[PDB]
């Protein structure tokens, strides 16, 4: 098949570089959802993840980001001009490193996503799994040091740079 | 429009029950 995209985020903590996380995007199974995240990671539509933050980090559960429009957790937009359907639920939340869509209910995908730091089988069938951490899961674990039970972060955890690896 | 994209957190809280 066509090669699944790999993208990266360079993470910073109050501006100080933390490290790089890369992700495989399962475009073979969820092409529309993978393409949204891929395009937002390169910035090629003129907007995207660069400069945005992980606004909710719950240690032992997940790190959530994707609000590049309002920078407060209520924003973000897809590349499609509106929130889009749950493409399918073929892939499951099998363990740490899973990349899955945050939503406000069925068929409300925009640009927000979370990286699981545990198996979250109770999300299967309600959040579209579309990728997985390749390298840098230790960086995601380091990110959890700035989370809290309610998810508010203690420092600004930013996607200082991002793109698509070749 | 703004949207509270937090349903997975509510599901986590339910699993914590
Ligand atoms: C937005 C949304 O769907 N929230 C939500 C609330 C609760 C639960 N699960 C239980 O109550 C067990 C799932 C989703
Ligand atoms: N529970």
């Amino acid at each position: 098949g066509m090669v699944n995209p790999t993208v990266f985020f360079d993470i910073a903590v109050d501006g100080e570089p933390l490290g790089r996380v890369s992700f495989e995007l399962f475009a073979d199974k969820v092409p529309k959802t993978a393409e949204n995240f891929r395009a937002l990671s390169t910035g090629e539509k003129g907007f995207g993840y660069k400069g945005s933050c992980f606004h909710r980090i719950i240690p032992g559960f997940m790190c959530q980001g994707g609000d590049f429009t309002r920078h407060n957790g209520t924003g973000g937009k897809s590349i499609y001009g509106e929130k889009f359907e749950d493409e399918n639920f073929i892939l499951k939340h099998t363990g740490p490193g899973i990349l899955s869509m945050a939503n406000a209910g069925p068929n409300t995908n925009g640009s927000q996503f979370f990286i699981c730091t545990a198996k979250t089988e109770w999300l299967d069938g309600k959040h579209v799994v579309f990728g997985k951490v390749k390298e840098g899961m230790n960086i995601v674990e380091a990110m959890e040091r700035f989370g809290s039970r309610n998810g508010k972060t203690s420092k600004k955890i930013t996607i200082a740079d991002c793109g698509q690896l070749e | 429009d703004p949207a509270n994209q937090d349903c997975h957190v509510a599901a986590w809280h339910c699993w914590q029950r």
